[PDB]
């Protein structure tokens, strides 16, 4: 029974930093990549970060790269996203979704509930 | 026939979580048990179930002795190279099959377990070797390759390449570049009593 | 470089509807790894079509997908009130960070 | 000499070609077919085949030949082909993903499309799911659209799954009637029966 | 071996930016040089390397007399048609090999470098012909082929089609429809003074 949850965050002043934690259960966590996707109010979805199974590889969107960091702790079965220098455009709902990997190629199988962050 | 009845451990060698890389292809010896190759042949998962020296349907009857299983993972396109009298990079520097081979080769796509978004770099294959491998020989040693007419002792400088190169398996890595799990069963019929074969 | 999508589409129940998704060379026009998701309001989006045409398990057979040239098309037959939710077009470019389309909410007359 | 001379004339000429949804199905076997006459005739607007080349049909044999004929709209004649999708390709007549036959389609505006309006050829428009290859459906039950259970009475969100084509002489080449017949060849385990004239 | 020093121009024929279509496969005669097949044997980029009548490993020791490189581009799944004694749509209408072939065939995928978005129509192959081609014979005529009793002339009527047809290669094609570049090296062990020879001494 795959299940992903995220602690999320609330209100943050511009230029500060924030921490988001996503936990997973029901499957071998250190076997599937993870995507962080964003949806601003009144706008379409857009990926914001991607971390591989072991955390060696990192990928960020060109519009967010250089200020967002992503890490994963397999032992505790958790993953973390650190945000720095938050700007008004960053207010949105974040999803920590799982990657099909070698199943439904280039598809995101299961998504968490998501958490809203406002500046 | 023999009176033994314990089932052979085909499941754990075929369902193994991790397959060894080609240059260190995993070798296992099976004996003193009762095998059932009918289930293996019936399953449609195996894309390739080639066999030389014995028809697959006839396996359940013939009684062999001291069978061997060699398992590894390779690139999908070059799966053809695993065959007697076949020459090529993998067939030469990694795994060579003898011409007088009497056994089966079962190859099936494993893109759903061995290919991953980051890029599975845990699988390596030898790329340079002085001479082609002899049949059924494993060359695990790897220090340095010299291709510059200079005593390149221990530095990976110019004309100094690491013998092992890593694969780049990814879920979207085309179709011919997808990983394939290959297991070859090698038999033998010696001047000695049998120890493992099908039931009767 | 988000793929272009129609803003909104409409259709009475029963009638078929289509949604388009346009890209470029290093997009749906290149690798054939397009996917279509739905995002019901206040709910977790779920994949509806993957690998251009294939479908997940449990999704109705009504949904269908196709890809011609550089444009993908998602066709739904026999709409229902349950389809009042936006659909999203995702493609795999050379880099791993995927490129999504744009919100496309389907309206059914009532 | 040559005898039998398979009755392709009855299935091609005919007089009351069936509607699309209740598409007929004629079976031909134990005979000597002659496809040269069909191939040479120029009246057939379309003759594109799948698999066997049209010219090499004579020097071949099959266990059975199924001729499925109907009448459709010109603009959608393309829908009769493997892998295609549409109203006819989904709810009326879907060819198998792999096909080993031929399709012939020719305009029949003169024969059909009365001045007032034919209104005699009906095609299914609503359905719950898709059709498997070579699957008929004479079902005539009101199709539910919304949540209200249609108690067999036409009404809002309750549609009769048959809409008349209503052909007319001046509808334009796009919307004019088109008589279509698809031939499928079955090379089953039984001995080959239909063969060329030689 | 004879005292000859040179490098055979395999590089140009293998790296040429232009490969002629099947119906006009381009033929080059190579002689008076020292070929080193190993360099291309170990390239490890050829998806298919099938040698008939000669062992690829032994090639370095062979000493031929004439070499003929015939290059073209074929659909993916039809590469198998290029082989002795094979029959199909290309092995009999566009490029026929002799029964006693004594050369090698090198075929490799070129999807990235040939196919382009929207399809590529610069490659044409013959589709209809009156009779099957004889071994090593090329036909460039574009006469209208009449597949019917009507003796048409110069008009693409109902039963008269253009002999050639375009492949239409695009990147979004599964293996079997992608463009594959093919080169055939037809050796000849004729009892004549050897000109092309392997590097031994
Ligand atoms: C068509 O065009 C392509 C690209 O222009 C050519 O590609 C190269 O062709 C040469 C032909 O000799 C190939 O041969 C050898 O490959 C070796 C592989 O090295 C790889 O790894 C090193 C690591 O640093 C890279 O630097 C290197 O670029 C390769 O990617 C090379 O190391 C060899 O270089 C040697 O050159 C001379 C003589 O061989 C030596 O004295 C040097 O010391 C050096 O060791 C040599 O290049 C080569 O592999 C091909 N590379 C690629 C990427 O294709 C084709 O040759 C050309 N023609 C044809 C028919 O394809
Ligand atoms: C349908 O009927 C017409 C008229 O009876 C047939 O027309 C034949 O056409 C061929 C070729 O033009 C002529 O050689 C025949 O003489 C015509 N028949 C007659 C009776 O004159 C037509 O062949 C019929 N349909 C089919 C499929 O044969
Ligand atoms: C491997 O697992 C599959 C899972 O369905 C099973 O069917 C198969 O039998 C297993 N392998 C063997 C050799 O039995």
């Amino acid at each position: 029974q795959v299940q992903l949850v995220e602690s999320g965050g609330g209100v943050v002043q511009p230029g500060r930093s924030l921490r988001l934690s996503c936990a997973a259960s029901g499957f071998t966590f250190s076997d599937y990549a993870i995507h962080w996707v964003r949806q601003a109010p009144g706008r379409g979805l857009e990926p914001v970060a991607l971390i591989s199974y072991d955390g060696n590889n990192k990928y960020y969107a060109d519009s967010v790269k250089g200020r967002f960091t992503i890490s994963r702790d397999n032992s505790k079965n958790v993953l973390y996203l650190q945000m720095n220098s938050l700007r008004a455009d960053d207010t949105a709902v974040y999803y920590c979704a799982r990657d099909a990997e070698g199943g439904w190629v280039a598809a995101l199988d299961y998504w968490g509930q998501g958490t809203l962050v406002t500046v | 026939f023999p009176n033994i009845t314990n089932l052979c451990p085909f499941g754990e060698v075929f369902n193994a979580t991790r397959f060894a890389s080609v240059y260190a292809w995993n070798r296992k010896r099976i004996s003193n048990c009762v095998a059932d190759y009918s289930v293996l042949y019936n399953s449609a998962s195996f894309s390739t179930f080639k066999c030389y020296g014995v028809s697959p349907t006839k396996l359940n009857d013939l009684c062999f002795t001291n069978v061997y299983a060699d398992s590894f993972v390779i690139r999908g396109d070059e799966v053809r190279q695993i065959a007697p009298g076949q020459t090529g990079k993998i067939a030469d520097y990694n795994y060579k099959l003898p011409d007088d081979f009497t056994g089966c080769v079962i190859a099936w796509n494993s893109n759903n377990l061995d290919s991953k978004v980051g890029g599975n770099y845990n699988y390596l294959y030898r790329l340079f070797r002085k001479s082609n491998l002899k049949p059924f020989e494993r060359d695990i040693s790897t220090e340095i390759y010299q291709a510059g007419s200079t005593p390149c002792n221990g530095v990976e400088g110019f004309n100094c390449y690491f013998p092992l190169q890593s694969y780049g398996f990814q879920p979207t890595n085309g179709v011919g570049y997808q990983p394939y799990r290959v297991v070859v069963l090698s038999f033998e019929l010696l001047h000695a009593p049998a120890t493992v074969c099908g039931p009767k | 470089s988000a793929l272009t999508q129609p803003r909104s589409v409409s259709g009475s129940p029963g009638q078929s509807v289509t949604i388009s998704c346009t890209g470029t060379s290093s997009d749906v026009g290149g690798y054939n790894y397009v996917s279509w998701y739905q995002h019901h309001p206040g709910k977790a989006p779920k994949v509806m079509i993957y690998e251009v045409s294939k479908r997940p398990s449990g999704v109705p057979d009504r949904f269908s997908g196709s890809k011609s040239g550089t444009t993908a098309s998602l066709t739904i037959s026999g709409l229902q009130a349950e389809d009042e939710a936006d659909y999203y077009c995702c493609s795999y470019a050379g880099t791993y960070p995927y490129v999504f389309g744009t919100g496309t909410k389907v309206t059914v007359l009532g």
